């Protein structure tokens, strides 16, 4: 009641660490697996905790940039709901009595030559524990590997094995590929070497006034994503007709292949494909998606060897998973041992197989086959509850370990805090198994990565965050002609056809405990904690019986807005449940209505209805494993839709899919952009006031800013793909809370920065997408900073906007003048204070805020105070009184996760900087210009470089 | 707005033509205390008024002319403060070359 | 309708009339508001505002505190202000005075 605080007690070491300086945070590198391929990632330790996760500028795949799981792992660490004990039986046991069972059990193995032991791990490319398995099998002789996980590339080992009659793997340099083919290959998402790819090509779409090249993109996709967006020329074919697409294209080229009836479209499509191409040999490339089967991979080597792309931007490496293999075949082929009961001991490292495998093999009845099952999950997973002695794994932030990126480089996986709740690693089991119990994981690592390297060789590698003599060398195997022309090639048909396709934020459903991969809003659907069966429009009207006619959202230009009025109300069409009847299962979940989508098909996302996850997702979306099917894992044949009424309530961020009509997002074309790149601007500015140069005229004198720092950023509307990695980085960074689903429905989203779609276009059932990220625009003459009583809103010395948290009374008038709508309410009490965890998850450079405050963007202002007194600590220490700050020396967390590299911040005032050259261009401009507002935060008008034969 | 206004199609101000009312009334009702004060000894007011009405018409003088300015100073903070650019270019045009010192 | 005469001098239609313009004016001030609010410069800023059951509840529990509020008044103090009133007559009885 008194004492204004109470007493903060504080308590320090009892030994010091020998190279923290406490109050400094300390990087490390370390290595993040998404579908058994590493990235190298620069994780931060304030003391002794991990706190951020940023990439590693030296790591290959991770060139200064993350993607969203890669951010969100951070979170993933502090779930409250991770494994903490060893569960024999859901009981509580100990680590010595599983290693007494283990050994006991395997005597009996030894007995046998293994022959009733099996294991099951997932894509597995650590050389560690690669090298303990092999060593396991050739103690236990009839021992099985079988490695298995949900998301794999099947098809990928599949379609080499035909080609070239070997494994080999494939990668792709964008940066020499003027011209770029996709077959349902989304490659702008998260994947293998997502960040390496992404990045290529959006330094090869930065177009400036120097500029003469820009390279083109050709996607052929069944549902949109975010490699369709970036795309100058899009086809929603459908998902089973895309082997015949590329048959035919094959066929066009003059090479070996099988023509196909297909609609007139798609003939002008395959016209324009083959035209570009033999134009640009040697600078084209020919991309496969791992869901197309194997025999479209098979045609696409075909096609870029006869190119001549081969050792120009198409590569060919030994294979770097270790041992490729069907993995659906053998996860079949241990179904079937576990329903002869042939198996006697199965030991699983981690990959959920009761919840992740296809629902037609009954993974979960026959488990219970064979006696003894084991699991590490790292949480007390589905199959861990239906499992004997659970083992609670370590998490990749507080263990040992190794992993290879694609291209192959061998990172370490360094830790950053002994294991929390305990918890061994797989390295670890494998010596148990091996018969070297309480085998440190440290001792492992070292002793595998030792005498191959050396001691100083381990040394370079745990400063640095690559490994240098590891590498997939560069081979050069033979085409068999025979093989790939003599293959059926299957046609679509059936009719209504389902996708499965991986959620964007829950990746195999690994995630669904996450809050933040939870709450993020989909790209291209805005949709949160939830699951929809997405599909177009006219698939909507035809299978479900509603009562509008599709063929109004076609038109001119004279026409537009009454589209868009028709398109806002068919929008209110979302929610009805339908009964999908796919293969002998009835899935009932809600639909969505997504305009790109092709017709006939219905793309469901994969990662939800999951029963035993954390707190956050614990009965979320609608599971679609049960209906996934072993003989097609990725595609459909037919279903019934079976409309039932009784709709659901499906949350989302934006609720309005069209710009009306309005300056928010500019496009243009390279061959006009070449002669004059500012042909936009002074275009609507002719059409809204006569004249090519708006003459804005205000009232207000504002600030100088000409002898200061004045920070700035750029948005390159060109490079920016949806990824939503800033989001995250930026929820991260500056200890955003979490609100439910139910205050999202509100509308009480709590998001410094938003992605936004616009579908805009023609017909609006084959629409263009524009995503733009909106921050805070940091104006000069902010509005929103006249109107808070309590000057809780004021303005920087550098031109910056402060949001003062402990000023502001709540009156939420400083929201209702914000013309973007940047700034967000504690409407309630969001931020965690009970959840010890969560409480270790914030960073401690950013005040967590309460009830009845407001935040927006802050151009990360922790690293903008950190270097200007970094700067001003260097320059009083040398005498100098000068207090210069480099360029690269800040770097907001909203900069750095992008891979494609589409946010600059820096000085404007500076001329030399990179913001400053990009705010000098001919197509930079400032959302709201007519609100005399001066924004800091800019963006760079969309170029695009479309064929003559399409457009003409 | 057709005679005056017009003339500026880029500009419009919803309070305008209220002003001109109340201008205009500040303008008559000076205009009627000085023909009162020239025909103050015409045999008929001299016999029927007295200085209340006077009174009266100096106070309804006092009282429209805070209400011009009460309107005048209304639409200048509205448009000074919400600095929007279509509404601006007008007190830019009288706060220019010397017509600040009218204001 | 209260242009006219006869509306004016009618009481049940002057309390109709009355409650009509209350409502209205909350409408009003809900249109300038709420609707202006609701669809911005941004298309991807919209949303729509469906006010819940506590606010509702606070605007009766106004309603309450201003009537409790009166009914104090008319308890204790007089309604009419009578020096007013008594000097009122005392200016119509010299007025009927002078004719
Ligand atoms: S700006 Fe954000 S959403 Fe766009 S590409 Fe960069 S990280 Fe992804
Ligand atoms: S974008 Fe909104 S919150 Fe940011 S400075 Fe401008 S008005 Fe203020
Ligand atoms: S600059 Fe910082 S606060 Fe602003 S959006 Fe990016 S990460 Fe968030
Ligand atoms: S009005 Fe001001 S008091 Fe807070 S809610 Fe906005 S900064």
């Amino acid at each position: 009641a008194c004492t204004y605080q109470p007493r903060q007690y504080i308590a320090p070491f009892d030994r010091q660490p020998e190279g923290r300086v406490p109050g400094i945070p300390q990087y490390f590198a370390s290595t993040l697996t998404l579908g058994g391929y590493g990235t190298g990632v620069l994780v931060r330790s304030n003391e002794g905790r991990p706190t951020k996760v940023e990439g590693n500028p030296r790591h290959p795949a991770s060139l200064g940039g993350t993607d969203l799981f890669a951010q969100a792992e951070i979170l993933t660490m502090y779930d409250p709901d991770r494994s903490t004990t060893v569960l024999r039986q859901g009981v509580p046991s100990t680590w010595a009595e599983f290693t007494t069972t283990l050994g006991n059990a395997l005597t009996a193995a030894r007995a046998t030559q293994g022959a009733g032991v099996r294991l099951l791990t997932t894509t597995i490319t650590s050389p560690s524990l690669a090298a303990q398995i092999e060593q396991f099998l050739q103690a236990y002789p009839q021992a099985r590997w079988y490695q298995y996980e949900p998301i794999n590339r099947d098809n990928v080992v599949a379609g080499a094995r035909l080609a070239f009659g070997r494994d080999v793997t494939t990668r792709y340099d964008l940066s020499a590929a003027q011209v770029v083919v996709s077959l349902d290959a989304d490659f702008l998402a998260p994947g293998p070497g997502f960040v390496a790819y992404a990045r290529a090509f959006a330094e090869r779409r930065k177009v400036r006034k120097d500029s003469t090249t820009m390279n083109r993109l050709y996607v052929v996709e069944a549902s949109p994503s975010t490699t369709g967006t970036a795309a100058d020329h899009r086809l929603p074919l459908r998902a089973d007709a895309i082997a015949a697409f590329t048959g035919a294209l094959a066929n066009e080229l003059g090479v070996g292949g099988a023509p196909a009836t297909l609609s007139p479209k798609a003939e002008e499509f395959l016209r324009a494909i083959a035209r570009d191409l033999e134009e640009h040999r040697g600078q084209s490339v020919v991309i496969a998606g791992d869901q197309q089967p194997p025999i479209v991979h098979a045609l696409a080597h075909l096609i870029n060897a006869e190119l001549g792309n081969v050792g120009q931007t198409v590569f060919y490496h030994e294979p770097v998973e270790a041992r490729p293999t069907n993995q659906t075949e053998e996860l079949v082929a241990l179904v079937s041992e576990m329903a002869a009961g042939r198996v006697e001991t199965l030991i699983m490292i981690g990959g959920n197989p009761v919840y992740n495998a296809p629902g037609d093999l009954r993974f979960a009845d026959r488990m219970a086959s064979v006696p003894l099952t084991i699991h590490l999950s790292q949480f007390v997973d589905e199959t861990s509850a239906r499992a004997t002695w659970h083992i609670p794994q370590a998490h990749p932030l507080e263990s040992w370990g190794d992993a290879r990126a694609f291209d192959g480089t061998a990172s370490i996986v360094q830790p950053l805090i002994e294991p929390l709740y305990g918890g061994k690693t797989a390295n670890e089991l494998l010596a148990a198994m091996l018969g070297q119990p309480e085998a440190e994981s440290y001792d492992l690592v070292r002793s595998f990565w030792l005498e191959q390297i050396g001691e100083t060789g381990w040394q370079v590698a745990l400063a640095n965050g690559v490994i240098a003599e590891t590498v997939a060398p560069v081979i050069e195997p033979t085409l068999n002609e025979g093989a790939i022309r003599a293959t059926p090639i299957p046609q679509p048909g059936d009719g209504v056809e389902i996708v499965f396709r991986p959620d964007p934020s829950l990746f195999d459903g690994f995630y669904a405990n996450n809050g933040w991969l939870q709450e993020l809003p989909r790209p291209l659907t805005k949709l949160v904690w939830d699951n929809a069966a997405l599909m177009s429009p006219r698939t909507a009207i035809k299978l479900l019986g509603l009562p509008f006619n599709a063929d109004r959202l076609i038109g001119t230009e004279a026409d537009d807005r009454e589209r868009q009025q028709y398109l806002e109300q068919l929008s209110k069409v979302n929610g009805t449940i339908a009964r999908i009847e796919y293969r002998g299962g009835i899935i009932e979940i809600p639909i969505w209505l997504l305009p790109g989508h092709a017709e006939d098909s219905i793309t469901l996302n994969l990662g939800y209805g999951r029963t035993h996850a954390g707190r956050v997702g614990n009965n979320v979306g609608i599971d679609v494993y049960p209906i996934r099917t072993s003989d097609s894992p990725w595609f459909g044949a037919g279903a019934r839709v079976t409309n039932t009424g009784r709709t659901y309530l499906l949350v989302s961020t934006q609720d309005h899919w069209t710009l009306e009509g309005r300056d928010i997002y500019r496009v243009g074309e390279f061959k006009k952009f070449k002669e004059d790149p500012k042909y936009i601007a002074k275009e609507v500015y002719q059409e809204e006031y006569g004249r090519e140069t708006p003459n804005y005229q205000s009232l207000q004198p504002g600030d100088d800013y000409t002898g200061r720092n004045a920070w700035g950023m750029t948005i390159n509307l060109n490079a920016c793909i949806g990824c939503n990695a800033c989001v995250v980085a930026c929820q991260a960074e500056n200890n955003i809370a979490v609100v439910g689903k139910d205050q999202v429905s509100r509308g009480r989203e709590m998001h410094w920065i938003r992605i936004d779609r616009y579908f805009a276009g023609e017909d609006l059932d084959n629409p263009s997408i524009y995503m733009m990220p909106v921050n805070c625009m940091q104006c000069e003459k902010a509005p929103c900073e006249v109107v808070c009583p309590v000057a809780a809103t004021v303005h920087d010395y550098e031109g910056l906007n402060n949001m003062v948290y402990n000023r502001c009374v709540g009156t939420k008038y400083c929201s209702n003048n914000c013309p973007y709508k940047v700034r967000r309410f504690n409407f309630l009490q969001y931020s965690d204070t009970t959840t010890e965890t969560f409480k270790l998850a914030f960073n401690p450079d950013v005040t967590v805020r309460i009830r009845g405050v407001m935040e927006k963007c802050t151009y990360c202002v922790q690293r903008i105070s950190g270097a200007r007194i970094a700067a001003k600590r260097a320059a009083v220490q040398a005498g100098q009184s000068s207090y210069v700050i480099s360029d690269g020396a800040i770097q907001t967390a909203c900069e750095q996760a992008c891979p494609t590299g589409a946010i600059v911040f820096g000085d404007i005032n500076d001329s030399n900087s990179r913001v400053a050259k990009w705010k000098a261009e001919g197509h930079n401009y400032g959302l709201l210009g007519f609100l005399n507002t001066v924004p800091r935060t800019t963006y760079l008008a969309r170029v695009r470089n479309p064929s003559e034969e399409l457009e003409k | 707005f057709d005679v005056a206004m017009s003339l500026d199609p880029h500009w419009f101000s919803t309070i305008y033509g209220a002003h001109y009312m109340a201008n205009a009334g500040l303008m008559t009702l000076a205009f009627l205390a000085l023909m009162m004060s020239r025909v103050r000894d015409a045999a008929l007011f001299r016999e029927y008024v007295s200085v209340k009405p006077i009174h009266d018409i100096g106070k309804l003088i006092f009282a429209f002319t805070v209400l011009w300015t009460y309107m005048s100073y209304g639409q200048l903070v509205i448009i000074w403060s919400g600095d929007v650019a279509e509404f601006t270019p007008w007190y830019v045009h009288r706060t220019q070359h010397g017509w600040v010192f009218v204001a | 309708p209260l242009w006219f005469k006869k509306v004016r001098q009618n009481i049940p239609a002057l309390l109709i009339i009355s409650l009509i313009v209350s409502v209205g004016m909350w409408l009003e001030r809900y249109v300038i508001i709420v609707i202006s609010l609701e669809r911005d410069f941004l298309p991807s800023s919209w949303d729509i505002y469906i006010p819940t059951i506590w606010d509702w509840s606070l605007y009766i529990g106004t309603f309450g505190l201003f009537f409790t509020l009166l009914f104090l008044f008319i308890r204790v103090l007089p309604m009419i202000n009578i020096f007013e009133m008594r000097l009122f007559l005392y200016q119509e009885t010299e007025k009927a005075k002078q004719r």
